């Protein structure tokens, strides 16, 4: 954020186009930059709206729900976000998203497959028909979101869409794409801690033991300003992770004691805080739902994914080369959990954890 | 006089640090023969080298980021606005007005 | 050809459409002012991607309209006096000089007054 | 007096025939309205649609080509001056008097004290040395009775009246009616 | 049983020319302005330790006295039977930072028993201390309250005194000339820190000063004299 | 009419050694009241952090020397006091407070435009 994002007030775009800034760098400035947010209704996608539109940068916003990009027009001023109704089969409503942007961010993504859509048709066919229609647009840069796991060539249908969808999008628009591979994003209401903080976590012996590298939401969206408003990192890969590796069941354990459910002894067995069940049980539960239940549920493929821990590619970029440290989650753990804590309400005390007190939980967790 | 009266002014530190104030009296207009505006002592700021103004898109207006841009202060003597502008801890400078020299003017004078 | 859409013109090379909505106005091809931004030009905005141009706003233009009026000629008078032809609900009489040998316009109704002696030079 | 009046002299929509008759026997207050305005009568000429031919009303003294001059009629700028009395001046007054009741001496021996209350002169030296009668006459009232604060309104009086008069709550109510007087 | 007239057919007055005084209004109030006068002049002759000055204009009387002297003036003011002025309407403040004591403390006083309202008029400095006359009229505490806040002037023995009208943590006094009319700063929704915040000003439009049109002539001379024949200096008669 | 919580009356302090006593006991009135600032409005930072926030904003004015300022800081910082035991200021207002954050180069200043 800070007070002025951009590096000097001209930029030259890699179509020739030269943009100006107006202002210091607050809601009435400006930066000269249009930008489409394929995605911005998401999880990430707000954090990224919110980033851009609120240094005056012109926002383009696809969107197929209605009601969910309501709340993206106040991150901005009179006319700086706008809204296109679209959708992935509609070639025409695409094409008018990206005719007047400069730079096009796909956030389009998905792990489960609806009765509309596979796996297949979001993470590569969406991201191909995105990036292809970019290039004739003629926009300067296009920034790619892929997974953290990303490998054409794994087991996993979400690893391997992602994979592939990171070639397709080279092919389509060309070596000037960027694309992105974040860890999985720690925030309010983020869903990597949502899962954490359900009670009832069916299947939490299968589940949570994938070990991750979590890295901060915010870090993210960051990261992708910098990346878009800085043509050194055009063609490259940036894979996104906090230093800290982490389990989720130390995770889930280190919340639990956060939210005092251990309070009462009794109380996490009986309130189904431990769900044990066999992998053979999961994994029918998880086909049943796919064709029952009209929500999107625990899977097929997130079952294999517990299986997979998260590798990085050395080759990769990271947050030096955009002259950022990450952020560890010890810093940013209590203020995300503490909207789930049970009773609090300033009673007696607030046990508030700071950076060492998340540190030295995380070892009563692991002593036996 | 030389107590510091901006530590409880609640007046950013920008202020100080940043912004000139021109302490001047106005020049009679050009297009005008009243010399009213004249008599009084006015202070007002150097604009900001940048974002002084500049153009929003959607509508062509006017856009500023300097607060102090419409502020002109009135005073009736020249010693009432240096004594003000030093007691908020101001950086200024003073303009001097200029003064009409006095030529004796009659008909006469219009064939001799 | 862009070039008389984005120019101020004193007259339009050619016939205006009305179905064109690339036109400064509906009447009128050519911006009738330096300071006017053609409308070509701030109809390529990203506000405008997914709207219907028909539908904005495209009033007149006064400038066309005014022209088609015809030249009113005093008789017996060097002086024309014209305050809006609404009196009241029109503007501030003012007194019109008519002793040169052309056309001169009302200051606010842009309607010209002439002598008729001067008929035959203004109208060749 | 603003007593009772029938209902049909109010302009409001009222019942006809069997339904009057009706009304006055079930209602409490019969001649009470309804509220309806009259469709016939409120409004019916539109303010859009009315016929009076408006003229601009000028007075004679004020607005007239003739006998008129503006600065017989500037009361703008011939506003009030504002005037200030310090101790100094209020000690002159007192000692050399007013010019309504000049008591200085005459020619030169009267611009002397005149000169002396052109500096600082404290009015409670003024007054510890000067004749007590002056005080009685000029700074007090009625030979030593103490200046009232004067009133903003002379003429406002009040009389205590009843029911009769006023048409209000009856004495038994916790309120009371002021009149003019 | 009668139809009610229809008042737009009823008949209407005919008016030829009409006629109308021409006066000064401030003619009407030659009473008022000289009983003020007697009045103001007694205040001082029972206080000439407190009172430095009064003025008289219509029927509008001003006592101005020094910081240390408004107790004092306010207690004989609320107390004396001549003048019982018990409420006290309003407590106020203006900014002149061309003199040396920038606010005029203004209080505006209702005598109910004589139909009578007399105005205090004190001084004070941006750090110099005002008695607070709370402890003599309990309606000036909000008063005093507003006036710090939206000036800055100490009130010294308010019981409570603290914001009335900013924001909590509002940082300037906004009725000062050198305050800006738009302020420093100004709030929106951050949607990252879900929750509202202060950031910087700036503007869209900004404030547009036309008030540099201002005439370049004087509009009012000096205006005319309408002191009290009563309250003149006399001219000494001339050479024998 | 009684006066809210924790309010105090208004004094003009002409002697400098007992003004210094006045600012001691309203710092350590701040200081205990630190744990209760975390609780009240819901902080994510430790009661530690508040008393070092604390101590900095009095370093600020350590050093003031004329008397008559010193009367105007300390009054209004009994303002600030009251109003944040009393619950006044909405809990935005306090996480901003403590949301307070090496400088560019010229030529850094230069390439973006500068003030
Ligand atoms: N911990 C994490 O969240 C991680 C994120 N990623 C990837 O980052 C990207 C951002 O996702 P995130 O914000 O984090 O969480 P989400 O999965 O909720 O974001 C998905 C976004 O893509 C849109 N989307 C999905 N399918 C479609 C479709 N058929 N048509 C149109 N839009 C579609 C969604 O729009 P809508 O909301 O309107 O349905 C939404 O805006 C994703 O691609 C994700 O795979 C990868 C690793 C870690
Ligand atoms: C009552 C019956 C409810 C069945 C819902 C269902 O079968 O819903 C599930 C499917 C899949 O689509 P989805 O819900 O968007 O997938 C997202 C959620 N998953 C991935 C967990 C499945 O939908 C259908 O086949 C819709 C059939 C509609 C039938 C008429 C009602
Ligand atoms: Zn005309």
């Amino acid at each position: 954020v800070s007070t002025f994002p951009l590096k000097s007030d001209i930029n030259i775009t890699k179509s020739g186009k030269t943009l100006l800034s107006v202002g210091q760098g607050g809601r009435s400035s400006r930066t000269g930059f249009t930008a489409t947010v394929f995605g911005g209704t998401g999880f990430l996608g707000r954090v990224v709206v919110s980033k851009l539109a609120k240094h005056g940068t012109n926002v383009v916003v696809p969107f197929r729900n209605d009601r969910a990009r309501r709340q993206l027009k106040v991150n901005g001023d009179l006319g700086v976000v706008n809204f296109v109704e679209f959708d992935i089969r509609n070639l025409k409503s695409i094409e008018d998203s990206v005719k007047y942007s400069d730079i096009v961010i796909n956030l389009i993504g998905t792990e489960h497959f609806s009765k509309n859509f596979s796996i297949e048709d979001v993470n590569i066919g969406a991201a191909e028909r995105i990036a292809k229609a970019a290039k004739e647009a003629g926009v300067s840069r296009l920034i790619h979101v892929s997974s953290y796991n990303a490998n054409p060539s794994s087991s996993s249908d979400f690893y391997a869409t992602k994979g592939i969808g990171e070639q397709v999008v080279r092919d389509n628009f060309g070596p000037d794409a960027t694309i992105v591979r974040p860890a999985p994003m720690y925030f309010r209401n983020s869903p990597f801690l949502n899962e954490l903080l359900q009670i009832k976590a069916l299947g939490g012996n299968v589940i949570f033991k994938k070990e991750v590298y979590p890295v901060h939401a915010l870090q993210v969206g960051e990261a992708i300003e910098r990346i878009a408003f800085d043509d050194a990192t055009a063609g490259q890969t940036y894979e996104l992770f906090g230093k800290e590796r982490y389990s989720k069941k130390e995770l889930r354990e280190m919340i639990k004691h956060i939210i005092h459910i251990g309070q009462r002894g009794y109380y996490p067995y009986s309130a189904g805080f431990y769900l044990p069940a066999p992998e053979p049980f999961l994994y029918a539960f998880a086909l049943i739902r796919q064709y029952i239940s009209s929500q999107p549920r625990f899977n097929v493929d997130q079952l294999k994914r517990s299986h997979i821990n998260q590798e990085i590619d050395q080759s990769a970029k990271t947050f030096t080369d955009l002259g950022m440290v990450p952020d560890e989650l010890s810093e940013y753990l209590y203020r995300y959990v503490k909207p789930h804590i049970s009773y609090t309400s300033q009673t007696q005390n607030r046990t508030v954890y700071s950076k060492e007190d998340i540190e030295k939980l995380r070892d009563y967790v692991n002593t036996p | 006089t030389d107590l510091a009266k901006e530590l409880v002014s609640g007046a950013p530190k920008e202020l100080i640090t940043e912004r000139v104030a021109r302490i001047y009296q106005e020049a009679k207009a050009a297009t005008q023969s009243g010399q009213h505006n004249t008599e009084t002592w006015k202070i007002d700021w150097d604009i900001l080298n940048k974002g002084n103004r500049w153009e929003n898109d959607l509508m062509g207006y006017q856009s500023s980021s300097d607060y102090m841009q419409g502020t002109i202060l009135k005073f009736d003597t020249r010693e009432g606005a240096i004594r003000f502008a030093k007691g908020q801890g101001w950086d200024y400078y003073i303009q001097e007005p200029k003064v009409r020299r006095f030529v004796k003017k009659d008909y006469s004078a219009n064939f001799y | 050809s862009t070039k008389e859409l984005t120019t101020a013109r004193i007259k339009d090379i050619s016939k205006p459409d009305e179905n064109n909505l690339q036109q400064q106005a509906p009447n009128r091809i050519s911006p009738w002012s330096k300071s006017q931004k053609p409308r070509a030009e701030a109809q390529d905005n990203v506000r405008f991607a997914v709207k219907d141009l028909a539908k904005q706003p495209r009033p007149y233009a006064a400038i066309d309209l005014i022209y088609k009026q015809p030249i009113r000629y005093i008789e017996h008078d060097n002086v024309a006096v014209c305050d809006g032809n609404g009196g009241a609900q029109g503007h501030p009489k003012v007194y019109i000089n008519l002793d040169q040998n052309k056309a001169i316009p009302c200051g606010y109704c842009g309607l010209r007054f002439a002598q008729a002696a001067f008929k035959e030079d203004i109208e060749s | 007096s603003g007593g009772p009046v029938p209902v049909f002299k109010k302009y409001t929509t009222g019942s006809k025939g069997i339904w009057e008759k009706i009304r006055q026997l079930l209602t409490l207050v019969p001649n009470r309205s309804t509220g309806n305005p009259l469709v016939k009568n409120y409004r019916v000429p539109p303010p859009g649609s009315q016929t009076l031919k408006y003229k601009d009303p000028v007075t004679i003294p004020a607005g007239d080509i003739v006998k008129n001059q503006y600065y017989d009629r500037d009361h703008r700028r011939n506003y009030p001056r504002l005037v200030a009395f310090d101790q100094t001046k209020v000690s002159g007054l007192l000692t050399l008097g007013s010019a309504q009741n000049p008591r200085i001496s005459v020619g030169e021996k009267g611009q002397k004290e005149l000169a002396v209350f052109d500096q600082s002169v404290s009015l409670s030296s003024t007054l510890a040395t000067i004749d007590p009668k002056v005080v009685k006459s000029e700074l007090l009232a009625e030979g030593g009775s103490p200046v009232v604060a004067p009133s903003l309104n002379k003429k406002m009086k009040f009389r205590l009246t009843e029911e009769s008069e006023h048409g209000m709550y009856p004495e038994d109510y916790p309120i009371r009616i002021f009149a003019q007087n | 049983e009668e139809p009610l007239p229809v008042l737009r057919d009823l008949p209407r007055p005919e008016y030829g020319e009409l006629h109308a005084p021409v006066y000064n209004p401030a003619e009407k109030y030659k009473e008022q302005i000289e009983e003020l006068h007697k009045f103001g002049r007694y205040i001082m002759g029972c206080l000439p330790k407190f009172v430095q000055q009064f003025s008289v204009w219509k029927d509008e009387l001003v006592i101005y006295v020094a910081p240390s002297a408004l107790t004092q003036v306010a207690t004989f003011l609320k107390d004396h039977t001549s003048a019982q002025f018990k409420a006290c309407m309003d407590v106020t403040a203006a900014d002149y930072p061309t003199r040396t004591n920038r606010f005029d403390v203004v209080y505006n006083l209702l005598s109910v028993r004589h139909n009578s309202r007399i105005r205090i008029k004190t001084y004070a400095s941006e750090v110099s201390p005002v008695p607070s006359v709370v402890p003599l009229f309990q309606g000036a505490n909000w008063f005093e309250r507003e006036t710090y806040d939206l000036f800055g002037i100490f009130f010294e023995g308010h019981p409570d005194l603290r914001r009335i009208m900013t924001d909590y943590g509002f940082q300037g006094h906004p009725l000062r000339k050198d305050f800006p009319t738009t302020g420093y700063t100004e709030v929106r929704y951050d949607a990252e820190k879900r929750r509202v915040v202060y950031e910087p000003l700036e503007l869209t439009q900004a404030w547009r000063n036309f008030t540099v049109g201002s005439s370049v002539w004087e509009q009012v001379g000096d205006g005319k004299d309408f002191t009290p024949e009563s309250f003149k200096l006399p001219t000494p008669a001339p050479d024998p | 009419t009684n006066p809210t919580a924790f309010a105090q009356t208004t004094r003009y302090v002409k002697d400098s050694t007992e003004m210094r006593t006045l600012v001691l006991n309203l710092y350590r009135r701040y200081l205990r009241h630190s744990r209760g600032f975390v609780n009240n409005y819901n902080l994510d930072i430790p009661a530690s952090q508040v008393r070092t926030k604390i101590r900095q904003e009095f370093e600020r004015q350590r050093f003031v020397k004329d008397l008559p300022l010193k009367n105007v800081l300390y009054m209004k910082a009994q303002m600030e006091f009251q109003e944040l035991v009393n619950f006044w200021k909405q809990q935005c207002h306090v996480m901003q407070y403590f949301e307070s954050i090496k400088g560019d180069s010229f030529v850094q200043k230069f390439l973006k435009g500068a003030q």
